[PDB]
């Protein structure tokens, strides 16, 4: 009884050693997990400080690719959306469509399909030489009938847009005009639902554009697209 | 007896203990002693280390070009239009053979030292320092890279290191020139000696070998002239009147 | 006798189970010190923070504040250093001062006292409105006794203004950087087992240069360096 | 129970034995080496002076005359009149109250040395070596008894050692003038340094004393300068393109 009592109290502590071992496992698995996303950040406002080839890696990493599908079903009347649900142009006349509350009697817009409750995200658009768009984020319980609402951060529309292809300002205000010597072909946009960050960046050079103000989010946002103005050229989702 | 006989060393052991503590004590004071006179000499070296030196210098004719006529004096060069009929020169690994240049025979390795050259009537020359370790046979590149730190007069315009990116704006013509040399601080300085006005100064570099003076001439029929230090008037009978006008 | 052997390996298994348990005690406060650590550095990093609400804070925060005392054994016998051993400045002739092997005879500079081996440190430097400075690091085993080029590849780490109008950091070859405002307040901040060495502006909080990436093997020393007589001074804030 | 303790006892103390053999064998090579040291050292300060110094001088104002104004930087003097009156002048027992002399600030004891003087304009002037023993509060003759070894021009004429039986019969004026000095052999010349040609020697004679430069201003408001020694570029950044056209 003596020797059998030694060896079993022998299999506990080795019980003990290899589930502290376990723990010890997933411990330095968190601090190894903490110590990537540290160095990304740092090479990444490191790079920030005048411009870098970083841009097109780092987000592979701090934030989740988009796979963003447009919904008809919010899709204005005088925009079409293409059979892909992934781009939109601006038709000349509203077509035949009945009165929907999520879709904007005012504004040209049109909301995707999926929501963003949490998490961080990014997504892509081209505009090439576009000669107006907007772009940004609206939330659910905004006003989507009345036109009176007016354009500020606070509305629930995180938005940004580009008229005349020479005044690439932010729908705030007073109306904020950001100078930009270089007309960019394609458009990054970052959001960051944890800290109420939105980031406005272009895709061509990893040049900063547009930092909204700190103000914390309350509800999951949507993508806005809005065209005011009939073009040729087309914006294109990547 | 054991005991004893084991116990009959320990006055021997002792005795060791001894002769090795004597010896230590002897040794201390011995190197204080040397320390101290050691001290005395670096204090002598360190109020003698801050003084500029005037030097003269006698050309060296082993690596003379086989072209190149020197005056009994070596203080003199010329160079002569193929002298060589029945003249053999044999060739030694220290004597140039493509280049026509010639070197001093003083190397240094510390301080701060100057020399004068007369360069009148004299179309093309080049004068400044080399390292004792440059390739001598065959033709190359007289570049700071090989260890060559050069001034040159070229069709009219005077050069530095021999890049033709930076010609200098000089005002008249140029006599006496002065090459001053401080090996601690990597510098090597030309000098106009009329008004004693500065001229140029190369960019530091670390030497880590002895440099020698180096002239190359490149005219015909010309000769350069080094100027001798003063001597005072040793070697000569100083009359109760006095010296006037020695020649 | 087998039950005295189980007795045996039931002590030794026992403290070994008494390490892994220390083992992971540490493991866990690293990582919440890590946590803490990188929310700072977020804050720190979060934006172009220049209207003082950070600097300050994260100064406070990620790096401690150090004590610099110069010492005249290592000084030029140009240099002049006050009774509070704060302030330096350049006298008309040399002075007459023993040569000892821990003095700079031909450069003029002047180290501080203490060495640096491992942490985060900064310091605070006035400049006032002179017109030649150079101010950095620099390492224990550097040549004193003759001219080096001040390089990262020799031991130095530095950077400064000269002719009054022109700024610099001291590099093989020298490169020109390009302030669009007069610093008159600099920061330097030290992290050693990343290899950062960081020059800011302390009134407003933009940053001037960063040293990245270098792996430091010795002991670290602050490093001055003046070549001009004027009536201004260089003085190390106290802390 | 001796013999046990005492067998362990003796192997301590033969162990502890080689302990001196290490100290020995250090101690005999770092004597080496300090000889090799010294020897180095003594070598380079046989090469040193056996050489030619280029001096650097530096007035001190301790000497001059109540009358005579001094640079700032101490390598120029004039004679001005009735500009120091009313300033109080200490009455030292090395100033100057007889004639207006300034003397140098470094001594001489071995070796050869010689430095340059700028006399352009100036009309009277006199510039030589004198023996830190001379007499400063009395009207002595600058005469080689008392002391002095100088050269001077009088009245538009270049004289030797002032006795008036001892015109010098150059022909230019003289712009730069070079002194020299050589202790061993008792020997003072000057020097035209335009071609770098002799004009005088002093006759031989053994100082035993330490001595100095010495000027002498006549009666000119033109100032003389002392030609500074070549520096270089010490206390200056060179770029990697060279420094160029250098003017203090
Ligand atoms: C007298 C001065 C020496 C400067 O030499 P450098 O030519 O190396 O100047 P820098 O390029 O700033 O390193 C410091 O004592």
């Amino acid at each position: 009884k003596e020797k059998i009592a030694l060896s079993r109290e022998t299999e506990r502590e080795r019980e003990m050693k290899e589930m502290g071992y376990a723990a010890t496992e997933q411990e330095i698995s968190l601090r190894e997990k903490l110590q990537e996303e540290l160095k990304w950040r740092k090479i990444q406002y490191m790079a920030r400080g005048e411009k870098s080839l970083a841009y097109h890696e780092w987000k592979m990493a701090l934030f989740k690719p988009a796979d963003v599908i447009l919904d008809p079903d919010t899709a204005n009347a005088i925009l079409l959306v293409s059979e892909d649900q992934r781009s939109v142009q601006r038709a000349e006349e509203p077509r035949d469509l009945p009165d929907n509350p999520e879709r904007f009697e005012w504004r040209y817009c049109v909301l995707g399909c999926e929501n963003f409750t949490s998490g961080r995200h990014y997504w892509e658009v081209e505009v090439g030489d576009r000669k107006e768009w907007h772009i940004g984020v609206c939330s659910k319980n905004v006003e989507r009938k009345k036109g009176w609402v007016k354009m500020t951060p606070e509305n629930g529309y995180w938005t940004m847009g580009l008229t005349d292809g020479n005044k690439y300002r932010a729908l705030t205000e007073p109306r904020t005009n950001l100078k930009l010597p270089e007309p960019p072909r394609k458009v990054g946009i970052f959001l960051d639902y944890e800290t109420g960050e939105i980031s406005f960046y272009n895709a061509t050079d990893g040049s900063h554009i547009y930092t909204f103000p700190h103000a914390s989010f309350s509800e999951p946002l949507y993508p806005v697209f809005r065209i005011l103005t009939l073009e040729p050229t087309a914006l294109t989702i990547c | 007896k054991e005991k004893k006989i084991l116990s009959g060393e320990k006055e021997f052991e002792r005795e060791t203990r001894e002769i090795a503590l004597k010896e230590l004590e002897k040794e201390r004071v011995q190197k204080e002693e040397e320390l101290q006179v050691k001290e005395k000499l670096q204090e002598e070296l360190r109020w003698r280390r801050t003084f500029l030196h005037a030097v003269d210098v006698v050309l060296d004719p082993d690596t003379a070009h086989p072209d190149l006529f020197l005056s009994e004096d070596r203080r003199s060069v010329r160079r002569c239009p193929f002298r060589h009929l029945g003249e053999s020169v044999p060739d030694n690994p220290e004597r140039f053979d493509s280049q026509p240049c010639v070197l001093g025979r003083e190397s240094f390795a510390s301080g701060k030292h100057y020399w004068e050259v007369e360069v009148e009537n004299v179309i093309e020359w080049t004068v400044g320092v080399c390292r004792d370790s440059v390739e001598r046979k065959g033709e190359v590149l007289l570049i700071p890279q090989n260890g060559f730190w050069t001034l040159e007069m070229h069709k009219g315009q005077y050069r530095a290191v021999s890049s033709p990116d930076r010609i200098l704006p000089l005002k008249e013509s140029l006599c006496r020139v002065g090459v001053f040399l401080d090996y601690e601080a990597g510098d090597v300085s030309f000098y106009n000696m009329r008004d004693r006005s500065h001229i140029y100064t190369c960019p530091r570099s670390a030497f880590s070998v002895p440099v020698r003076p180096f002239f190359r001439l490149g005219c015909e029929d010309s000769p350069i002239f080094i100027c001798p230090a003063l001597t005072g008037a040793n070697g000569v009978t100083v009359p109760e009147e006095g010296l006037t006008l020695h020649r | 006798e087998e039950k005295k052997t189980q007795f045996r390996k039931k002590k030794r298994e026992q403290e070994l189970r008494e390490m892994a348990w220390s083992t992971m005690k540490q493991e866990q406060s690293t990582r919440v010190k890590l946590l803490e650590e990188l929310r700072w550095r977020s804050i720190q990093y979060a934006s172009r923070g220049e209207r003082h609400s950070a600097y300050n804070e994260w100064k406070k925060a990620l790096f401690k504040p150090a004590d610099v005392i110069l010492d005249p054994k290592t000084a030029n016998p140009i240099l002049l250093v006050s009774e509070d051993q704060r302030s330096v400045q350049r006298a008309k002739e040399p002075q007459d001062l023993p040569d000892n092997p821990e003095r700079f005879n031909w450069h003029y500079c002047v180290l501080g006292c203490e060495s640096f081996i491992s942490g985060r440190h900064y310091w605070e430097v006035e400049v006032g409105d002179r017109k030649e400075w150079h101010i950095g690091v620099c390492s224990k085993n550097v040549q004193r006794k003759g001219w080096v080029k001040m390089t990262p590849e020799n031991g130095f780490w530095t950077m400064g203004l000269t002719d009054g109008n022109k700024y610099r950091t001291l590099t093989e070859p020298r490169t020109n950087l390009k302030l669009p405002k007069t610093p008159k307040k600099v920061g330097v901040f030290l992290d050693y087992e990343t290899g950062d060495i960081s020059f800011y502006n302390a009134v407003d909080g933009s940053h001037i240069h960063t040293f990245l990436d270098v792996s430091f093997s010795e002991a670290l020393y602050p490093v001055f360096r003046i070549l001009t007589l004027e009536p201004t001074a260089l003085t190390i804030c106290p802390a």
